[PDB]
C-alpha cells in the first residue's frame, strides 16, 4: 500500500492494532517501550496509555498509574 | 504464491533437542508472525509460540521453560527449539503465518511428524496384492518401518477417487500399513496401477506395480 | 458556524503581522478609474496602500484582483471583400481577411 | 513496503524556504503543514524543490501568501492522504490567497479521511472545476472553493 | 490464561441437517477498540491441516461457503452449520487470539447415513514377501456403514484369533462410510503349512456373512 485504510505495523496495513500494541496519532501502532519513552523524554505531555491508545494525557476523571 | 514447509528431523531421541526449521515464500517475515502448533496423535491443536514481524516472542507459558522461537528474516525462515524432548512431545509441529491485526493464522504448513523414541530409523518393505483367482480391488502392503508417517499414491497421484490408505499399527516397534485401491476391470491388469511409497525418515520411494498372478 | 468562518479571516489578518508596469498615486479617494485600456483585455492589478511617501514609500502588502475589460461591438465583424477563386477543377478558394484587432482571438 | 522514509512532526514554514528542506526524508507528517507569508520567493526558487518522498499528512495542509509558487506538482508530487485527525477551523485543505498559484497539482492526492476543503482567493488559480472532489471527500457540502480565477 | 471449551464433543447429523456448535472462553475476546471478538473457527479434516473458515467471530474467511454461520460475543461463541454437506466431515476448533493463542478442545462432526454392506476383498501374501521369509494374508472391508463391523478369519475351516491386526479409515468425506483392513501374518513355513484361508465380515447389513476365501494350492 502507498497508505493505510486503518493502522500501520511492520510494513503492513492493519485493520487494528492488535496486543501488546498501541493506537498512536490514529494511524500507527507502537509498543509499550516507544510510548514510555516519550512519557520519559518529557521528564510537552508525558505520554499514557488508555483503551489500547497511546495518548498525550488521560482524560478526565483518570491519573497516570506512574509505573505502567 | 504463500506457503510454508517444515523441516523436522522426525525420530528424536528421549531427553534430546528438537530442531525445526519452517521455510516461508510469498510474504515478507518482516510484516507477518509465524505461530507453532503441535497436534499430538489422535489430539487437538496446541499453540506453542509465535514469533512477530519485530523478532519478539511469546511462549506457551508450559512449554515456555524449554522453547526457542528465532528467524531468519533474509532466509525466509524460522526456527523451533525444543529442549529434553519425552514421549509426550510426540507429536505433528506446524508453523502458521499470523497475519496480526487484521486475520488469525490463516496459511499453514503441511506439518512435520515428530517422534519420540529410542527405536531406530527403520524403512519399509513393500508389497504389491494382486487379487487371487465390474470392478476390482488391488493393494499394497507397507510393512516393518518406523517412524511414522509413510505416504502412499497410486500412479503417483493419477489415481485418487477409489483409494483407502489404512491407518498404521505398531508391533514391535515397527509400523505397518495397507492401501487399497478398487478401479475397473477394463484398466487392470490391461493398464498399469503401480503404489508408490515415500518414507522420509529412511529417505526412501519406492515404486510396486501390482501385476496380476497366474 | 459563522462565527468559524468569522475567527478563520480573523486568522490570517493576524498571520499578516527593478520594472515598471502602469500605477497611479491614488490621494484622497478610494476608488480609481483606469483609461485607456485594450477591448475586451484581462488586467492584474496590485493595490497598495500608503502611509508616507515623502523620505521613502512606506507601504502595505499588496492586494491582488483582476478584470476584464469589456468588448468592442463590431471588434470582430470581419471587413473587407469576401473574395474567391475557382480552379480547374472547381475547388472554391476563399479568401477573407482576418479581423486585425478583435476581442481576445478569433478561435 | 508502504512507508520507507521517517516520521515528521507538524511544520510551520515561514519567511523563507529555508526551514524547508528539514522535510527532506519524510514519507508522513505527523501533525500539519504550514506553508505561509513568503513575500520574497520567486518561481526560480521553486524549479529544483520537490519531496517525492511525502505520502501522508495525518492533519492538515494550508497554504498562505507564498508567493512566486505556481502549482503544488513538484512539491507534493506523491502526497496521497490528507487524514484531518486535527483540522484547520474543519477544513484539511487551506489554500488562501496564494497569488502566483495558477493550478493545485496534487495528482496523487485520493483521499481527505476527515474535514474538508477551503481554497479562496487565489486569483490565478484555476484546474478546479476539473477536480472531482467526491472521490476524495465523503462530503463537499462544506467545502469553501470561491473566489479563484 | 484464557481457556477454550468447545461442546458437545461430537455430534452426528445426517447430510442437509443444521448444526450448531458451542465455543466458550473463560475471558472476554472482545476488542474495546474495534468491538470486534479476537475469535476465530478452524475446519480440520483428516489428514490435512487446518482451515481458517471464521475470524473477528463473524467474518467469514475468503473462500469459506456461506453455510457457515459465526455468531457470538465477549465469551460465548457458536459456530453454525446451516445445511451440512458430506464433505464438512472434520473437526472444529475454536481458537482465541486475543492476547496470545488458545485452541479449544475441538467438536468432531460425523455423518448419519443409510446402511451399507461391505465389499470384501482377499489377497494371498506376495510372493516377493514369501521370498524374504514372510507371509501377510489382507483381507478388505470397503465402504460399510455403520461402522461396527465384526471380522473373522479361518485357517483350514476353523477360527484364528492369533496374530490378526485390524484398522478402521476415518469417515469417507464423499460417500460417509467407513472401511478396514485385516492383516493375518504367519511366518512363510506357517503359511505353507495350511491350504484354505478365510475372511468372513458380519455386519448390521446382514445376518449372513459376507466369505472371502482361497486355497495357496492354486
Ligand atoms: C476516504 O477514506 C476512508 C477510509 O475508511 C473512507 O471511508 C470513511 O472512513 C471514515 C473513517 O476513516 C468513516 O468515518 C466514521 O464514521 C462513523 C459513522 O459511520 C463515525 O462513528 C466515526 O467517528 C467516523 O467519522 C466513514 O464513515 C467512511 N465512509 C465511507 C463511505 O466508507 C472514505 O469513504 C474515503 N472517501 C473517499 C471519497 O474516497
Ligand atoms: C519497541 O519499539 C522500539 C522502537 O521501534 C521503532 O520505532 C517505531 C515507531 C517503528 O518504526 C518500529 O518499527 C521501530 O523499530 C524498538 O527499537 C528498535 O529496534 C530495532 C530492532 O528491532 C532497531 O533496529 C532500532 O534501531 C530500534 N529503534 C529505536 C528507536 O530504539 C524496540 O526494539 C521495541 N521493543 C520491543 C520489545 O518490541
Ligand atoms: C536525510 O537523510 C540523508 C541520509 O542519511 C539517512 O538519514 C539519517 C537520519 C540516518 O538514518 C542515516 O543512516 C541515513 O542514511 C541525510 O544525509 C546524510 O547525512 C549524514 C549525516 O547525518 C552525512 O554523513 C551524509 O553524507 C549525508 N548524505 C547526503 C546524501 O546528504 C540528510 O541529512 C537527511 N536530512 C534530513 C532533513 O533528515
Ligand atoms: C531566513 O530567515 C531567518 C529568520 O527567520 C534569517 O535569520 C536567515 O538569515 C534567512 N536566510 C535566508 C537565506 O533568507
Amino acid at each position: 500500500c502507498v497508505a493505510c485504510r486503518n493502522f500501520y505495523l511492520d510494513g503492513r496495513c492493519v485493520e487494528t492494532c492488535p496486543p501488546p500494541y498501541y493506537h498512536f496519532q490514529d494511524w500507527r501502532c507502537v509498543n509499550f517501550s516507544f510510548c514510555q519513552d516519550l512519557h520519559h523524554k518529557c521528564k510537552c505531555h508525558q505520554y499514557v496509555i488508555h483503551n489500547n491508545k497511546c495518548i498525550p494525557e488521560c482524560p478526565s476523571g483518570y491519573t497516570m498509574n506512574s509505573s505502567n | 504464491q504463500v506457503q510454508l514447509k517444515e523441516s523436522g528431523p522426525g525420530l528424536v531421541a528421549p531427553s534430546q533437542s528438537l530442531s525445526i526449521t519452517c521455510t516461508v515464500s510469498g510474504f515478507p517475515l518482516t510484516a507477518y508472525g509465524v505461530n507453532w502448533v503441535r497436534q499430538p496423535p489422535g489430539k487437538g491443536l496446541e499453540w506453542l509460540g509465535m514469533i512477530w514481524g519485530d523478532g519478539n516472542t511469546d511462549y506457551n507459558s508450559a512449554l515456555k521453560s524449554r522453547l526457542s522461537i528465532s528467524k531468519d528474516n533474509s532466509k525466509s525462515q524460522v526456527f523451533l527449539k525444543m529442549n529434553s524432548l519425552q514421549t509426550d512431545d510426540t507429536a505433528r509441529y506446524y508453523c502458521a503465518r499470523d497475519p496480526y491485526g487484521s486475520k488469525p493464522m490463516d496459511y499453514w504448513g503441511q506439518g512435520t511428524s515428530v517422534t519420540v523414541s529410542s527405536a531406530k530409523t527403520t524403512p519399509p518393505s513393500v508389497y504389491p496384492l494382486a487379487p487371487g483367482s465390474s470392478m476390482v480391488t488391488l493393494g499394497c502392503l507397507v510393512k516393518g518401518y518406523f517412524p511414522e508417517p509413510v505416504t502412499v499414491t497410486w500412479n503417483s497421484g493419477s489415481l485418487s477417487s477409489g483409494v483407502h490408505t489404512f491407518p498404521a499399527v505398531l508391533q514391535s516397534d515397527l509400523y505397518t500399513l495397507s492401501s487399497s485401491v478398487t478401479v475397473p476391470s477394463s484398466t487392470w491388469p490391461s493398464e498399469t496401477v503401480t503404489c508408490n511409497v515415500a518414507h522420509p525418515a529412511s529417505s526412501t520411494k519406492v515404486d510396486k506395480k501390482i501385476v496380476p498372478r497366474d | 458556524k459563522e462565527l468559524e468562518e468569522s475567527s478563520f479571516r480573523k486568522t490570517f489578518e493576524d498571520y499578516l503581522h527593478e520594472e515598471h508596469r502602469p500605477f497611479e498615486k491614488v490621494v484622497n479617494k478610494e476608488s480609481l478609474v483606469i483609461s485607456g485600456l485594450r477591448h475586451f483585455t484581462g488586467y492584474r492589478i496590485e493595490l497598495q496602500a500608503c502611509n508616507q511617501d515623502t523620505p521613502e514609500e512606506r507601504c502595505s502588502v499588496a492586494a491582488y484582483v483582476s478584470a476584464r475589460t469589456m468588448p468592442e461591438a463590431k471588434a470582430d465583424d470581419i471587413v473587407g471583400p469576401v473574395t474567391h477563386e475557382i480552379f480547374e477543377n472547381n475547388v472554391v478558394h476563399l479568401m477573407w481577411q482576418e479581423p486585425k484587432e478583435p476581442n481576445g482571438l478569433i478561435v | 513496503h508502504l512507508y520507507p522514509g521517517e516520521v515528521c512532526p507538524g511544520m510551520d514554514i515561514r519567511n523563507n524556504l529555508t526551514r524547508l528542506h528539514e522535510l527532506e526524508n519524510c514519507s508522513v507528517i505527523e501533525g500539519h503543514l504550514q506553508i505561509l507569508l513568503m513575500f520574497k520567493t520567486r518561481p526560480e526558487d521553486f524549479r529544483d524543490l520537490s519531496f517525492p518522498k511525502l505520502i501522508m499528512i495525518t492533519d492538515y495542509l494550508l497554504l498562505f501568501r507564498v508567493y512566486g509558487l505556481e502549482s503544488l506538482k513538484d512539491l507534493f508530487p506523491n502526497l496521497t492522504v490528507i487524514r484531518g485527525s486535527r483540522l484547520f477551523f474543519n477544513y484539511a485543505l487551506v489554500i488562501f490567497e496564494m497569488v502566483h498559484l495558477k493550478e493545485l497539482g496534487l495528482y496523487n492526492l485520493m483521499n481527505i479521511t476527515r474535514g474538508s476543503v477551503r481554497i479562496e482567493k487565489n486569483n490565478e488559480l484555476c484546474y478546479l472545476a476539473t477536480i472531482d472532489w467526491s472521490r476524495i471527500l465523503d462530503s463537499v457540502e462544506d467545502n469553501h472553493i470561491v473566489l479563484n480565477k | 490464561d484464557i481457556v477454550m471449551s468447545q461442546s458437545p464433543s461430537s455430534l452426528v447429523v445426517s447430510v442437509g441437517e443444521k448444526v450448531t456448535m458451542s465455543c466458550k472462553s473463560s475471558q472476554s475476546l472482545l476488542y474495546s477498540s474495534n468491538q470486534k471478538n479476537f475469535l476465530a473457527w478452524y475446519q480440520q479434516k483428516p489428514g490435512q491441516s487446518p482451515k481458517l473458515l471464521i475470524y473477528w467471530a463473524s467474518t467469514r474467511e475468503s473462500g469459506v461457503p456461506d453455510r457457515f454461520t459465526g455468531s457470538g460475543s465477549g465469551t460465548d461463541f457458536t459456530l453454525t452449520i446451516s445445511s451440512v454437506k458430506a464433505e464438512d466431515l472434520a473437526v472444529y476448533y475454536c481458537q482465541q487470539y486475543f492476547r496470545y493463542r488458545t485452541f479449544g478442545g475441538g467438536t468432531k462432526l460425523e455423518i448419519k447415513r443409510a446402511d451399507a454392506a461391505p465389499t470384501v476383498s482377499i489377497f494371498p501374501p506376495s510372493s516377493e514377501q514369501l521370498t524374504s521369509g514372510g507371509a501377510s494374508v489382507v483381507c478388505f472391508l470397503n465402504n460399510f456403514y455403520p461402522k461396527d463391523i465384526n471380522v473373522k478369519w479361518k485357517i483350514d475351516g476353523s477360527e484364528r484369533q492369533n496374530g490378526v491386526l485390524n484398522s478402521w479409515t476415518d469417515q469417507d468425506s464423499k460417500d460417509s462410510t467407513y472401511s478396514m483392513s485385516s492383516t493375518l501374518t504367519l511366518t512363510k513355513d506357517e503359511y505353507e503349512r495350511h491350504n484354505s484361508y478365510t475372511c468372513e465380515a458380519t455386519h448390521k447389513t446382514s445376518t449372513s456373512p459376507i466369505v472371502k476365501s482361497f486355497n495357496r494350492n492354486e
